[PDB]
């Protein structure tokens, strides 16, 4: 590990002392004692940069041979040219650090030029780089808006972009671009439930996937489109998956059907004098919302619905019962419950 | 608790002064003696709870705070005085007291476990120090009264 | 979890068309809440046995009908009291959690976070907890300018 | 009143005396703006103040 | 807090540290706050457009730390990326009021004077460092001792003063103009450099010792 | 309460005559205009923190307090009158519980 | 009076502003004036909300203050002790009013003191008193068996201890509480009325569960605690307090309860299949104990309510519910409580 001044400075000194029966002498101001001291920052300054290139490595190092790109907050830079009234006759100067101020008042964006240029005797035209002075995405600059210099000149006519900033750039934490990373190495992953769900969802218009496991087959279906999947998508989606599916094992997509249930419900409340026409309508409203909002596969258990209406308000209800439902409905794996006519009853 | 005259008539010049304590002169006067001969019976009844009959009295708390609030309040308002406006309760708060419940057990700290000695002799048991720190100070969150802290 | 114990509410509360004018939501779960949620699914947790303090804004959530009126909408909550939750215990517990966060996953919870709000604002059953969301809105943009500072900090 | 600052450019400088409405701590939120007189030409001191 | 200097022709890294901090050894601390690679000051321009947002080079600015942020970790964190955004952000950002600058100079100890204004497009107009100074001390100044509805005992007399130009009432105003100005504790000290008479009309100039 | 007094002196408290466009007094004036219509609601809601006049959600929420339920369809006006009379309802009495046939006539 | 929710309020201030000019529309994030506006209009909605709050709690205290129905503050916790003498006592020997009584577990440090003072009998062996918890509130709601100690000198006492539950220890009514008593007040103003009478007798703090039962030519009232045991001091009390809603014509009498029991069985299949061992049976037992013994005599047992109380609990974990013994509901008699007896709970 890194060692500081001190110590390398003590064993040259020892070392010196040691080997040379010569020198005697290391006051402050001895040519050798300040040679050492020499040799020993220099040999510190690059202890110190072989430090910054381990960080750099164990920062990004790694990850840099797996293809993806870091971002340093480098200023946003183009090219740029600028037009004179007629062909020089001097080779005009221009200094390094001139800015050139935005046209656009609405712009408050500013430019330098960090390198001198010489114009030629006789051009009538040269273009140079010019790097922003603020970094981050706010140095982008639209087309057609860099036309004024600050060192301006007689000979000087106007000044133009043709190509559009791009250059500019932004830089995240250590983390967003190791999530990155870590997005595609978890993408390389195949052959089971849910890689072939992230692979489905990689397509567009593929939401709400199910997927149904068997030793025999292996059955896909989603309600992705509408609520509805159509013959085109499944032709699609069928050849997606075929990197995904396991070797020898056989791979089957179908639709997703719906089981309608019909319930008429008795209520019983406590206080009959807060019943109306609103109290019931609610009520049908929260059981048909209830009943829609059904997972894929989600057997309808006459105890979640007794819960679920009761839990409107316990003061309220006092009992409730069913007429039209004998016990809890058990639907296939490729069903979803959906309210097809609901009726409730006050006692 | 003193006043004195002061002069010396060499110097041509005289005062008074006075000196009191932020009271601890009601605890520290207090002094919780102890009766010998008095036996306080009764005909052919009797308590069915000890150290009854006789001066004993027993405080039992699970925390400083318990017992303190037990010790105080036993004693304080009967120490009357002829203040025209009250006593030493609404002058002290000696209240959002606490200490370590959760590792002290249940106490059983007997009234007279220092012979004729003081309140404060028998508030310093209490207390358990250094692990509690008791003092007397101003109160701040209710200016112009003092606190037991 | 490693330190205290939770309440059981939280811990049972925490297992599980509209649009605003101003907000759209994405449903990313931060990378810290998806290995904390685990943790809180498997029993290795403690817990209490007793429940205090009515006035937190869980029980205010479990109260009203939110959950059979807007499923969708109880569901951002319980993603918004995710990140919340796991946030809080890195700080006071276990900081070898942290560089596991960043400053987009705390973002977007604002989005959501408005997102929910105007829906909110619709039905005035609610203000309850209208009123308690608001306050944590200023909360975490504290912590989003800080968390890349504080991150080099420790 | 109807005159503010724009007017107490333009009354004071024909020679017409006004108040102003200062909105806070001087004493009555008022204090008068000139000592100008009716004659015409402003430019000798001891005919204008 | 910071110090503001210069890269000079083959000046090390090291001399500048030993220069204003004593010892030598903090400059390993001291590059971070620049951000700077390690080539850490570099002679040539054409080696600083190598990339040049991590370098400094022959007549480029430097930041200097006072000892005390130094070690801070917040402050090489910020002082490394926000750069000349440094100076800004010390001394602050607000609104511009100083809309019609040509006219609140027309009627000062008068009240409605100034005005939001509009630069850029679509937001108000705001002002920063030097300026930022510029603005609220020339409000400041220009506002009667007890009319802000609140964190009253601020501004000046200045409305009082007027009387009948004799030197005594200049020295007056001289210290409450004084007074004035090193009330906020940005500014080290002001002083006076002129003061003038023309008849019915003061005139004057002060100096004033802003901090770094 | 009113936002164009109780503020900083120096900022402009009525529009340039001067030039068309004054953003500042726009500004002053959206502002002014919300905060009144705020204060206008504030005092508008002294009839709902009343009874006697309290109307839409705030009468269900006294009936409702009072046990009284609305009925459907049924008006503010008639609802009130009903609470009032069932607040001092007349019942236990041969007489008072035929007189109270009227309610359910 | 309305709410105002802060985009709303935000776009009208917005739309305002921008009348007259065309040289403020940008509303990035970014942009301070939209930060501003965003405040204003946060503190104006904030501002709503608070004021819709406190006119609800100043037409609650308008309600307190008219009719004189001050809110229930914190009600004391109190039940019985047994003393246990070495031997049989040999003297007329006395207990005085506010005799301490502690419990040696740590985990319950709470006291309880004695309000009434009681003689024992000579030659007795056993007593029960009443004991009442200085604090109040959940902390007076200890288990079975936690009062172990007199805390004192107990030279003829061997142990105490508690056959029954504390549950009269009860916090601070809510706000629905009190609505629904103030709406039996409200109903209770008309005398000779069984829901007079319910007011009536429920007036009394202590009092919890309360029921009436009339017939041809008599009135007889049934009431008793959160515990389930009637007192001939709460008797007394109200009778004294009842004169005011008292039929004239027709005699009444307040007496009469018994604990009715039964054993309920349910059969819960977890959706886990994991982690469906006793430790949660214990936790379900004792919700359906806490539920079972909270019904009144007013109350009556519903499978149907039952079986929500129970599916508290998220339905993720809890999947199905159903009961092998109980298959209809249970009507208890007007002096009969229902209450759980011993509960068997088992996963299959």
């Amino acid at each position: 590990k890194t060692r500081k001044l001190t110590n390398i400075l003590s064993k040259l000194i020892d070392k010196t002392m040691a080997g040379t029966s010569k020198i005697t002498d290391f006051t402050p101001g001895s040519a050798s004692r300040s040679l050492l001291e020499a040799v020993s920052l220099e040999i510190e300054q690059f202890y110190i940069l072989t430090k910054e290139n381990i960080d750099w490595g164990i920062q990004e190092g790694i990850i840099e041979a797996f293809d993806f790109q870091k971002r340093q907050s480098k200023r946003a830079y183009g090219d740029v040219t600028i037009q004179f009234y007629q062909p020089l006759d001097m080779r005009m100067y221009i200094p390094a650090g001139t800015t050139f101020t935005s046209t656009r008042q609405e712009y408050p964006q500013q430019f330098e030029t960090l390198v001198d240029y010489y114009a030629e005797p006789d051009s009538t035209e040269i273009v140079v780089e010019v790097y922003c002075k603020e970094t981050g995405v706010a140095g982008n600059v639209p087309e057609g808006t860099i036309n004024t210099i600050a060192s301006g000149s007689s000979l000087i006519r106007s000044v133009n972009n043709e190509y559009s900033f791009n250059t500019g750039t932004k830089e995240e934490s250590q983390e967003d671009f190791k999530r990155r990373f870590h997005s595609f190495v978890e993408s390389r992953g195949r052959a089971t439930n849910k890689s072939v769900r992230y692979g489905a969802l990689q397509i567009p218009d593929v939401e709400g996937v199910y997927v149904y496991e068997e030793t025999g087959h292996i059955t896909v279906f989603a309600h992705d489109r509408n609520g509805n999947l159509s013959d085109t998508l499944k032709e699609d989606i069928i050849d997606a998956l075929q990197d995904y599916r396991p070797s020898g094992i056989m791979l089957d997509v179908t639709g997703v059907e719906k089981e309608e249930v019909n319930v008429s419900a008795t209520v019983t409340i406590s206080n009959k004098s807060r019943i109306g026409d609103t109290l019931q309508k609610h009520i049908e409203s929260v059981i048909r919302s209830y009943l829609n909002n059904l997972k894929t596969s989600d057997d309808l258990i006459i105890t979640d619905l007794i819960q679920a209406i009761m839990n409107i308000d316990d003061v309220l209800i006092y009992d409730v019962s069913f007429d039209n439902l004998d016990e809890n409905i058990i639907v296939p794996p490729q069903g979803i419950i959906r309210a097809g006519e609901i009726k409730v009853e006050l006692k | 608790s003193q006043v004195s005259k002061v002069g010396s008539y060499g110097n041509d010049q005289t005062q008074f002064r006075i000196t009191g304590q932020s009271f601890v002169k009601p605890f520290m006067k207090f002094g919780l003696g102890v009766i010998q001969e008095v036996q306080a019976v009764l005909p052919e009844v009797g308590w069915l709870i000890d150290g009854d009959g006789d001066n004993e009295v027993k405080f039992t708390g699970s925390s400083a705070h318990e017992v303190m609030t037990g010790i105080i309040r036993r004693f304080i308002p009967y120490m009357k005085y002829n203040y025209t406006e009250n006593t030493i309760d609404n002058y002290l708060d000696y209240d959002d007291l606490s200490s370590w419940d959760e590792f002290e057990k249940l106490t059983e700290v007997s009234a007279f476990t220092n012979f004729d000695g003081s309140l404060k002799q028998l508030m310093d048991m209490v207390t358990a120090r250094p692990f509690n720190e008791l003092f007397f100070k101003n109160s701040e969150k209710t200016p112009g009264k003092a606190q037991l802290v | 979890n490693n330190f205290i114990p939770q309440p059981q509410g939280l811990l049972r509360f925490l297992n599980t068309s509209f649009v605003s004018k101003f907000y759209t939501p994405q449903l990313q779960l931060s990378e810290l809440a998806k290995k904390v949620l685990t943790n809180i699914k498997t029993d290795d947790i403690p817990v209490l046995e007793r429940e205090f303090n009515d006035n937190t804004i869980i029980h205010k959530a479990n109260d009203t009908l939110l959950k059979v009126q807007a499923p969708r909408m109880y569901m951002i909550l319980q993603s918004i009291v995710l990140e919340a939750y796991a946030i809080v215990n890195c700080f006071v517990e276990n900081p070898s959690s942290l560089k596991y966060l960043t400053e987009e996953d705390v973002s977007i919870t604002r989005e959501n976070l408005n997102y929910v709000a105007d829906y909110l604002g619709n039905y005035d059953d609610y203000n309850s907890v209208v009123l308690d969301l608001r306050d944590l809105d200023l909360c975490f943009s504290a912590i989003e300018l800080q968390l890349p500072l504080i991150k080099k900090e420790a | 009143q109807i005159y503010e600052s724009i007017d107490l450019d333009e009354l004071n400088e024909n020679g017409i005396i006004s108040i102003e409405f200062v909105r806070n701590r001087t004493n009555t939120f008022f204090r008068i703006v000139d000592d100008v007189t009716t004659f015409n030409d402003k430019s000798d001191p001891v005919k204008a103040e | 807090r910071f110090k503001k200097h210069v890269v000079q022709h083959e000046e090390t890294m090291q001399a500048i540290a030993q220069r204003y901090y004593g010892d030598v050894s903090y400059w390993i601390d001291l590059v971070e706050h620049n951000n700077l690679k390690y080539p850490y000051l570099v002679e040539t321009d054409e080696e600083k457009m190598k990339d040049p947002e991590r370098l400094a080079s022959t007549g480029d600015t430097l930041i200097i730390p006072i000892e005390s942020d130094l070690t801070d970790v917040s402050a090489k964190e910020i002082n490394s990326r926000d750069k000349d955004v440094l100076v800004e952000l010390a001394l602050g950002r607000d609104l511009n009021i100083t809309a019609d600058e040509k006219y609140f100079n027309e009627h000062g100890t008068s009240d409605n004077i100034l005005a939001f204004s509009t630069n850029g497009n679509g937001d108000l107009d705001t002002v920063k460092g030097i300026d930022n100074m510029k603005q609220q001390l020339q409000a400041r100044l220009l506002t009667p001792r007890g009319s802000l509805m609140l964190h009253p005992n601020y501004g000046s007399d200045l409305h009082n003063l007027f009387g009948l130009n004799i030197p005594e009432q200049a020295t007056l105003i001289e210290m409450e103009v004084l007074r004035t100005l090193t009330s906020d504790n940005r500014v080290k000290s002001a002083n006076l450099i002129d003061w003038k008479i023309q008849g019915n009309v003061y005139s004057g100039q002060f100096s004033v010792e802003i901090k770094s | 309460a009113n936002f164009l007094k109780n503020l900083h002196p120096l900022l402009r408290r009525d529009r340039n005559k001067k030039d068309n466009q004054d953003p500042n007094f726009a500004l002053i004036d959206a502002l002014n205009e919300e905060m009144n219509q705020v204060e206008k609601d504030a005092i508008e809601s002294k009839l709902q923190s009343s009874l006697k006049t309290s109307t839409s959600e705030y009468l269900d929420k006294f009936g409702d307090w009072f046990g009284v339920y609305r009925k459907t369809d049924e008006k503010d006006d008639v609802y009130r009158a009903r609470i009032i009379k069932y607040l001092l309802l007349k019942r236990g009495t041969n007489n008072a519980i035929i007189d109270a046939i009227k309610d359910y006539l």
